[PDB]
């Protein structure tokens, strides 16, 4: 009664080492304590829905490399809006919300791997041009 | 603005009504926790017009039922 | 579906309750050949998967559920490698804060912090137990619905101090000419009457 | 390539034969190949060398005609200004973030061909215009 009159914000404490050991931490005991604290429930059923949700900008901001030049509109919200839909085919990984894209698990990880690979490929560009000047350089510098 | 300082879900390797009670009384406060994140989520997806039915929630009722309950 | 050679994947252990893994073969729609540590033999028998890990960059965020894929090997990482590695105490899961006792003392607790989370929404700044003292004093006037920080664990976890930091927030930014020392005075006369020593632990 | 290529490129090859058997190491394969205007990656050189060992990429020799089947497989504009506009979104590059990536991520270069070939295209702020800067080390 005296509770749920109120407003409630949650601490969980948990204890990492049964031994008193400063600032050490034992895998078996945690676990333990964050099932006990129903953190793990809590994860568990945020997986299940939608766990991930990105500001449009925030989007930008980590993604632009996925996004081309061309392609970038007048507002970021409507480029990414349509950006992703290129990125990964079916909405129904990810939704459109007023303020936030939502993702289901993983999906962003995935936008990570192929931001990463893209970065890498032109990193390779790149350093291949340079590369290739310092090869013809010293080449011609022996055919002078 | 009140601040609640109270024992968490304990498990030894005996346990005895003193475990009970505190176990009891930890499924009444995770009660209130689920309740109370359910509510939150659902007014998250009233700001965002996402469907509700997408969301659900641990009911931990029939162990309070279990133990709470006449009967019980 | 992902899964490759270099992916990498959290395997069971009676040690440590996950163990790291490199995938050394990829996977065909049976068994799964697996580097590890100490040099490298699996072949790991999936039942009629293994939990699949994070890329490195997303591993030590401050909010668990800003995690990419969501487990329990992905959670005790994050908090291991916060702890550990980075001295950080204090995490977020959903609305929960998580509080891992350092159990040594602290710089963190300064005023000079206390006036730097004031103001403050929550997740402009790194998880701390004055965010959620903030937190609360900000609902308190945004509503004048009451709020109740609950503070919760196991013995020796740190319920006590994490309350008596909580206090400490709201009277040094709230607080004038006093509750401090009364409160904090009654400590001595409320473990005196109301704690035991357990099997577990002592106080 | 015509009998004109191929005798260009054969001098040259043999200018750089240092054991005067005709020959060069497949180490430089590449970089004769880059020097004639290709751009080849160091997998693509490996690649058309065979994926050689370290024993014969530091002491096996080829002449000319083993070289040759390799150049003419390698041989064989909007990417390279996208790859420079990933790092762009007012036209510029940082030359301390874009030499960290070339020297850390990819095919990692020396911190000296970054400084060589960034050499005048930074200015005050230093920041590199990367079209032009594009143009002037495609040439
Ligand atoms: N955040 C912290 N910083 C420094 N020391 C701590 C912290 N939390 C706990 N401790 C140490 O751990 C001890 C046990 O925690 P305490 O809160 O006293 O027990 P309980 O949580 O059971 O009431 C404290 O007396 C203190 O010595």
């Amino acid at each position: 009664e005296t509770l749920n009159a109120t407003t409630p914000h949650y601490v969980r404490c948990i204890k990492p080492n049964d031994f008193k050991f400063p600032f050490t931490f034992d895998e078996k005991r945690a676990v333990q304590q964050l099932r006990a604290c129903g953190v793990l429930e809590t994860i568990r059923i945020s997986a299940a829905g939608f766990p991930s949700r990105w500001t449009y900008q925030e989007f930008f901001s980590r993604y632009r490399v996925l996004m081309k030049q061309k392609d970038v509109l007048s507002d970021r919200k409507q480029t990414c809006k349509n950006v992703l839909e290129k990125l990964i085919l079916d909405k129904d990984k990810y939704q459109f919300g007023k303020t936030k894209i939502f993702f289901r698990a993983g999906q962003v990880a995935y936008l990570e791997k192929i931001r990463a690979d893209k970065l890498r490929a032109a990193c390779i560009r790149i350093q291949k041009t340079i590369r290739g000047w310092l090869m013809r350089k010293k080449y011609m510098r022996m055919r002078r | 603005i009140g601040v609640l300082d109270i024992y968490g879900f304990e498990t030894f390797e005996i346990n005895s009504f003193e475990q009970f009670c505190i176990n009891y009384a930890n499924e009444k406060l995770q009660q209130q926790f689920n309740m109370h994140v359910f509510k939150l989520e659902q007014e998250e997806y009233m700001k965002e017009q996402i469907p509700w039915t997408l969301i659900d929630f641990y009911d931990n009722q029939p162990c309070i039922n279990l133990i709470e309950a006449k009967m019980g | 579906e992902l899964y490759t050679k270099y992916a990498r994947v959290w395997i069971p252990d009676p040690e440590e309750v996950w163990k790291s893994a490199e995938l050394l073969k990829d996977y065909k729609p049976k068994v799964l050949q697996l580097r590890l540590e100490e040099g490298k033999d699996l072949e790991y028998c999936l039942d009629p998967l293994p939990p699949l890990r994070n890329p490195d960059i997303l591993v030590g965020e401050n909010d668990l559920t800003a995690l990419s894929y969501l487990h329990e090997p992905a959670v005790l990482h994050n908090l291991k490698v916060r702890f550990i590695d980075s001295k950080l105490i204090y995490t977020y899961c959903g609305i929960v804060l998580v509080a891992i006792n350092p159990y040594e003392q602290l710089p963190i607790y300064g005023e000079d912090i206390i006036n730097a989370y004031s103001g403050q929404n929550m997740g402009d700044m790194d998880p701390h137990i004055f965010a959620v003292a903030e937190e609360a004093y900000k609902q308190m006037a945004r509503d004048e619905r009451n709020q109740s920080i609950i503070v919760s664990g196991e013995s020796g976890a740190g319920k006590t101090v994490s309350a008596k930091y909580a206090m400490r927030y709201f009277a040094t930014v709230s607080g004038s000419a006093n509750v401090e020392e009364k409160v904090l005075a009654s400590n001595p006369i409320m473990e005196s009457i109301g704690n035991a020593k357990t099997t577990r632990n002592d106080n | 390539f015509n009998k004109d290529q191929l005798e260009e490129f054969k001098e040259a090859f043999e200018l750089f034969d240092r054991v005067g058997d005709g020959k060069i190491l497949y180490s430089q394969c590449g970089d004769v190949m880059r020097a004639l205007g290709q751009n080849p990656t160091n997998a693509e050189v490996l690649k058309v060398l065979g994926n050689p060992k370290s024993d014969e990429l530091k002491s096996r020799r080829v002449d000319f005609e083993t070289f040759l089947p390799m150049l003419q497989a390698v041989a064989k504009y909007e990417d390279y200004l996208e790859g420079f506009r990933v790092f762009d979104g007012n036209g510029k590059v940082m030359g301390a973030e874009l030499r960290h990536v070339l020297t850390t991520l990819g095919e990692k270069m020396t911190e000296e061909e970054v400084e060589t070939v960034l050499a005048g295209h930074e200015d005050s702020n230093g920041c590199i215009n990367y079209e032009a800067f594009l143009k002037h080390i495609l040439s």
